[PDB]
């Protein structure tokens, strides 16, 4: 319709893929959709106003050694939105990652894509 | 020294209950609850008693 494309690319250990948006327009709908196509990647879709790397954000949450697993979930939350603008769920038979945001402000914005801290045992 | 076990399924809208009540003076275990794929759900958590652990959770999928 207005403005679609398709992006292909890889994920390796840890690592995203930064994408910048030229010009954020106004009263827009914005579609972001990810779907996984080898491996057990678990897709995970974010924005950011900013530049900066979350990986280090992300990587103390993971290097978390507390016992109880409350407090990985709570934290994994609390850094996803006092950092990213907006984020989606992440795996799922459904729709793995589908995240609607409108943002009435302007400007460039960088949309940040990547993985998750869960387990798979 | 890990036991897991499986259950039906659910409708949405419904919940879920569980609780370890130890026997003989054995410490308190963990408990969780996650799917079948493993993503966490819930975790236990335990009361000023200590001697049981409890976990609610409900679905919407």
């Amino acid at each position: 319709e207005g403005r679609v494309q398709h992006f292909t690319g890889y994920i390796e250990d840890g690592r995203g893929i930064f994408y910048s948006l030229p010009d954020m327009k106004q009263g827009d709908i914005i579609y972001a959709s990810m779907q996984n196509t080898g491996g057990n990647l678990d897709p995970l879709v974010g924005i950011m106003a900013e530049e900066i790397d979350p990986a280090v954000s992300l990587g103390q949450v993971l290097e978390k050694a507390l016992a109880s697993e409350n407090d990985l979930i709570s934290e994994l939350t609390a850094v996803a939105d006092r950092i990213f603008l907006g984020w989606d769920d992440d795996g799922g038979k459904g729709y793995s990652a589908s995240l609607e945001f409108t943002i009435p402000r302007d400007g460039t914005y960088h949309i940040f894509a990547g993985s998750t801290i869960t387990n798979q045992r | 020294r890990y036991l897991t076990q499986h259950t039906r399924n659910l409708q949405p809208g419904d919940t879920f209950h569980a609780l370890v009540e130890p026997i003989g003076e054995a410490p308190l275990p963990r408990l969780r609850l996650t799917d079948s794929g493993g993503k966490p759900l819930a975790f236990g958590l335990i009361d000023q008693p200590g001697e049981s652990v409890e976990l609610n959770y409900t679905c919407d999928q």
